[PDB]
């Protein structure tokens, strides 16, 4: 015959490959396709689409409905800030279990830019500012408006547009950041006060509330799979 | 081939275009890139949207069952396998198919078989190398019942012979289904009278796979144990669908227990 | 203005004055079967607007302790109009939608729903030994209510928004089609669901295709002395049906 | 033989593959298809929204 | 190649031609598509008739006799083996083959040879890897009579050595007969007078397989088993038959007992 | 070296084949062969019968 | 020689494979072919025949 | 190609030009050739340069670790290896990448992987050949705490089944790193307190690589021993530094112990 | 399959050998370079560079 | 295949090469490229010194 030899690594089975591999049924013919709606060809076709972000997850409000909105309210003072939480997607408490955390956390790497859109939930006839803002790391989070207002920034009007989306920029210092909190490679800070105050008439409710949602860019890629951590198992269900 | 968008500069505006507001009372997400927020430059960006595909997403072998069958008999371990194929046994391969509600696929099917001996009475013990049979048997043909039978004659069942030492056995299995795609979430009912069994057990159908030592029993005896592993090909998954956020309980349910949305915070403001 | 709309099927028609868009569900307008993706060989019956109009299913009274409501499709059509009478006396059946919720309310009070057509919405059952029996599942024009709080009973579903009785996060429905009706913008929703199943046509009665779900993700809240009682009503016309595969009356 | 372009990397480069069975099923799995279409489950909406203009007129 | 016929569209007919009305006091059987009986509609039909060929249906290999032979003679195994070749001793491969009343067909012999320890009171056992010969000797050669004789010599018969632990041996075995295809049923004698055997007993005569271990024996002595595999090829499958209806009773005659047609059922109506 | 299309399946797809040994006994199976030839077990009548017309005049 | 290796299933019988194996009687002359009638090619040329069905199968 | 310079006759001069005298003032070393300082004579000169390239000097693999993990745990090894992926470990290899500040590269990892039984009161011991598995876990992900559990599903974690007496096996890893060249010093600290690690141990997150028996564990118990070997590829090295001059002390420092800079002589004078 | 046979060392590793081997992640996408300062192709770029030779190493 | 010179000694000499694999980072090492520039370890300096010259003036 043809003289060979056997290159190291020849024997083994890595779950990784491609090989081809004898049919178990020759000439088998497969049932036609058809055109099924909503075919997924890639998983920034499920992580650019909008996702409720459970950013008031308190420790009572995590097997409730409540999760999902936070009250925003007329106040009698300025108010402070509504709600912050370092970003990080798939590693922040807020942000893994979302559409772009579930499926961030089939990866270890992650790119580009994301985007949070949120959403009045008010009456119609209230009407108020917000300061959203993100703030680069390295200073910790803002601590009053006068420092959050440094960083990028969009003063959201609540008018008859309903939403106004805070585009977080990129900016690292890497192409990619982990998945997974690193101190090494983190990722700023969210946070949103009151630019002015919630103000609505006598007979419409002093509470609204503020949704969150979270999806990628279409500049967002990620790398590199590892199974998913949210899931486990003790034994074989049966 | 695929690539991520560029980042195009602009320079400040101050017009009465508003890319940032949207209503999100629709359906239709915001497309706002990061040069409609602020200014950004020019951007070349060269990353590539090539281990998102779902031909590298579920295209990575996966443990599916392992089955113990034993050459004297353990402690209740037949002589034989025996497992009605379904991929729900796991929480793993199971999960990342429970992501959407279709798929159509060629399987990769490898066994990695492994032995051990047993403890026994028996001494001056050496035994020849194992061969082990890996039998599959369609839905609706005859079952094994014993170790020897006319039913592992193999007269037209796909059958694998493997002997220990080798590189793990592997086979591609075609796209074989009913359907014109396999179904993750079956919402009816096996009767017409909305009776019997409910879910996608009611589809499930996909014959068994049965093993047992070739080799007549040795004194010592062996315990054998095959760990199955599915890779998927040439995947075309249609419809995604919120992954689980519960842990299962039933391989044939998907009953969950209610489970908290996400882990505790402090308070609305963390740093 | 882009608020306003009509949408006339059959002899029925909607119309609405605050509106946003349709949402057509994974981009593909309802329409019949090919001759390329068929596999039943024999003539299907199209009765095309004897079965194409809006039918009006029970409305919900929206109340600020809600928390959602679902009806299965297509079990909350058995006994609506002459669509109703083609499932009867046919083996197969397949048809897109154009799902319409309306929810009026006025401009003090507050509220947000959540409309979302779910493909293949399997639930689940509060004992886990047990799979959920029919009359759980589906209570026809009268829709099935979600509970704030875990329930336990036996073969009750279980319902309980957190989970959205599917064991999946309840703010990730957003992946299948959806709108939102809020109270303060629009006041209706409108998802045109084409046909989705994994064969080209499937029995009505024994198969549920999708599952209308609404969920209050903000709750109903207004200043008292104004109207304490705003129904949900929803509409639904079945779009490009066909049936083959005649046979008696029944589905025993 | 089919002679394909490898998987580079940014700033020879081709591999030969031939397919030995009489299956099509039997064939190394696709991994060089990156096509995409975000919108859809993105952008569902039947009448064209376009992002400078307000959503809701 | 190869395909299902497609339906064809018709409306209501009223017509003096009448497809449905045949008489069969023929052999020819109606032609009938469903598209005479009723409407029905254009259905371009894709299914291939491709695993219904007789070089698919008969193509997958299937056992055809076990022998065993011992290197110490473990209870009357002697010490090698002997089997004198026909395919009449399963009910797998046989029914198949008496399923058509000529075939031409060049097989594969696949051999799966296994081994095991015998019990004996031999101790501090250790055998060196078997070789295992298996001599194929055609009909009129020199016979074994012993485990080391001269007819294992192989001067002129095929023989095959093998070695455990390497992949199973297989080779081809061309098409032979004195006749023009293989013959499954023949309704003569032997003999011209009408007397001796009687049935397809009388032309079988393919010779003997025999195989022994090559090694000398051990002290412990060992136990192999060898299955034969028969797979054929190129199949030319001439004049077909019912399949049978009973079981076996004996390989060298059809002789049969008496079978019900078909299982019970309650009435002539039944759901 | 002997090329031919593989068992596709419906809505590249070449293999490759040498036969490499003396004997064409040796080769591996036709399975490509799909012929067929039913109306002789199924119409072996000697007067051909047209379906639309009565089976005895 | 030519430096490979073995992937996966190779030591594997598989019943169903179909591949080339050496003769084991070389440059044999096998016995001509004749037309014996009613060729079988297909076993819908058995399947598309009429069949008595046993209709009034009962126990007796 | 590579080749060295030739050397250039020339005659006697006495000239202006100077080409010895030079001022190592400057970064400017001299660059004179020995055919300025005396007369020689044309060479033509054929050494080459080929075995001094940083793809020749850096591309022999070179052993990084080794991790023992035992079947029974027979003093303190557990029943799977552990070990957070870094080149610190030995001094050979470790010396080789610090003459470098910064080098991009593509490793081959291969294994090699021995066992040998252990002191044990277990007697009649027979073992099958073991498999073993090797698991990279890249950073972040989830790491087993025992030798089943769920964690060596590999469910999309790169993993090698390995079965002994085979080749040792190896695989390709490419350039994965955040950076544009791996780090080999860091002069920075993890915090921007400048708190916490400080050196190139802050850069280094590499993942960890678990092994361990897959078979289950035989009476006797084996320890088997795993060597992994580095190999780079396709290197390109930025910025040279002086080799080591003190023996190390650690693996995530360079904290060193003072020591000669040259061994003694006599005196300066010495023959 | 094709007849061949294996020549002497075959299963050996030899540390300075080059072969391709399987890669463990497949279509894995490299940071992209940059220049970086002072690339050294050769160890001839390091040693005609001038160094201090200590010519008084006593003892002391 | 890429056909490339072998390592020869100084006073045929072809071999072949094929890529199998579909990385880039799967490709046996480089060994042929003895490119060099010694010129900024050796000669770092911003205005050219010409050997000759004496280097201060």
């Amino acid at each position: 015959g043809l003289p060979t030899m056997l290159t190291p690594g020849s024997t083994q089975f890595l779950t990784s490959d491609d090989f081809q591999s004898p049919s178990a049924m020759p000439q088998f013919d497969v049932t036609p396709e058809m055109n099924i709606p909503g075919q997924v060809r890639n998983l920034m076709e499920i992580a650019e689409v909008d996702s409720v972000v459970p950013i008031n997850n308190l420790q009572a409000n995590l097997k409730t409905m409540e999760a999902y909105r936070v009250q925003v309210r007329s106040t009698d003072e300025m108010g402070g800030q509504i709600f912050g939480f370092p970003l990080q997607p798939g590693a922040s408490s807020v942000l893994q279990r979302t559409l772009l955390g579930e499926i961030l956390n089939y990866y270890t790497h992650w790119s580009g830019s994301l985007k949070l859109t949120f959403v009045f939930c008010g009456s119609a006839m209230a009407t108020g500012k917000f300061l959203l803002a993100y703030s680069p790391p390295g200073a910790g989070a803002p601590d009053s408006r006068k420092n959050a207002m440094l960083g990028t920034h969009v003063i959201w009007d609540v008018g008859l547009q309903s939403s106004c989306v805070l585009c977080v920029p990129w900016i690292s210092q890497t192409h990619y950041r982990y998945v997974v909190d690193d101190k090494y490679t983190a990722s700023g800070f969210i946070s949103c006060w009151y630019q002015t105050n919630v103000i609505v008439p006598a007979e419409a409710q002093k509470s609204c509330y503020i949704m969150c949602f979270v999806s990628a860019c279409n500049d967002f890629s990620v790398r590199m799979l590892r199974d998913t951590q949210f899931i486990k198992q003790d034994t074989f269900y049966q | 081939m695929g690539r991520v968008a560029d980042t195009i500069a602009r320079g400040p505006s101050n017009s009465e275009q508003i890319p940032a507001l949207t209503a999100v009372e629709t359906g239709h997400t915001s497309q706002v890139d990061p040069s409609d927020t602020m200014q950004t430059r020019h951007v070349h960006n060269y990353h590539s949207r090539s281990e998102s595909s779902i031909e590298n997403f579920l295209c990575r072998s996966a443990c599916v069952i392992y089955i113990k069958y034993s050459s004297a008999e353990s402690n209740n371990l037949k002589r034989y396998a025996e497992w009605v194929i379904n991929t729900r046994q796991v929480a793993q391969l199971r999960r990342k198919m429970e992501m959407f509600t279709y798929i159509r696929c060629d399987m990769e099917l490898t066994f990695v078989i492994t032995s051990h001996q047993e403890m026994s009475t028996a001494t001056n013990s050496d035994v020849p190398v194992q061969t082990h049979q890996i039998m599959y048997v369609p839905p609706g043909g005859p079952v094994p019942t014993s170790v020897n039978d006319y039913v592992w004659q193999t007269s037209t069942n796909p059958s694998i012979f493997w002997t220990e030492g080798n590189a793990p056995p592997r086979m591609s299995i075609p796209f074989m289904s009913i359907g014109n795609a396999y179904t993750m979430f079956y919402d009816g009912w096996s009767n017409f009278s909305r009776d019997g069994i409910y879910g996608y057990n009611s589809l499930n159908n996909m014959g068994t796979i049965y093993a047992r030592h070739v080799n007549d029993s040795s004194p010592g005896g062996l315990t054998s144990t095959i760990r199955i592993y599915f890779k998927p090909k040439h995947v075309k998954a249609y419809v995604p669908r919120p992954p689980r956020l519960c842990q299962y309980k039933k391989a044939k349910n998907v009953n969950f227990d209610v489970e908290a949305v996400t882990t505790e915070r402090a308070s609305l403001v963390t740093t | 203005s882009d608020r306003v709309r009509s949408i006339t099927l059959g002899n029925s028609t909607i119309t609405t004055q605050e509106c946003a868009n349709v949402v057509v569900g994974y981009g593909v307008w309802p329409d019949y079967l090919s001759d390329e993706e068929a596999t039943a060989e024999d003539q299907p019956t199209q009765p095309d607007v004897a079965t194409c109009r809006f039918y009006t299913l029970n409305s919900v009274k929206w109340e600020m302790q809600s928390a959602g409501w679902w009806w299965k499709f297509p079990d909350a059509l058995s006994e609506m109009g002459l669509f109703g009478q083609n499932m009867q006396y046919h083996y197969l059946g397949r048809s897109g939608y154009t799902i319409h919720v309306q929810c009026n309310a006025s401009k003090f009070h507050q509220g947000c729903l959540l409309v979302v057509c779910v493909p293949e919405a399997e639930m689940g059952c509060t004992n886990a030994e047990n799979a959920p029996t029919y009359g759980d599942l589906c209570g026809g024009e009268t829709a099935k209510q979600f509970e704030q709080n875990a329930v336990t009973g036996e073969t009750a579903v279980q319902t309980a928004v957190c989970n959205a009785g599917m064991g999946v996060g309840v703010g990730n429905l957003t992946i299948y089609p959806h709108q939102w009706i809020n109270l303060r913008t629009n006041n209706s929703a409108t998802i045109v669901m084409p046909y989705i199943n994994s064969v080209p046509m499937d029995n009505m009665f024994r198969h549920n295709n999708f599952t209308l779900m609404i969920i209050p993700f903000a709750p109903l809240d207004y200043v008292t002395g104004a109207s304490s009682y705003i129904p949900i009503t929803v509409t639904v016309a079945p779009m490009s049906a066909e049936y083959n595969g005649l046979r008696l009356a029944g589905h025993q | 033989a089919q002679v394909s372009t490898q998987k580079t990397g940014a700033h020879i480069i081709h591999y030969t593959n031939i397919n030995y069975y009489k299956d099509a099923a039997s064939n190394s799995a696709n991994r060089q298809d990156f096509t995409q279409d975000p919108s859809k489950f993105t952008e569902p909406v039947k009448d064209v929204m376009i992002k400078s203009l307000p959503a809701l007129n």
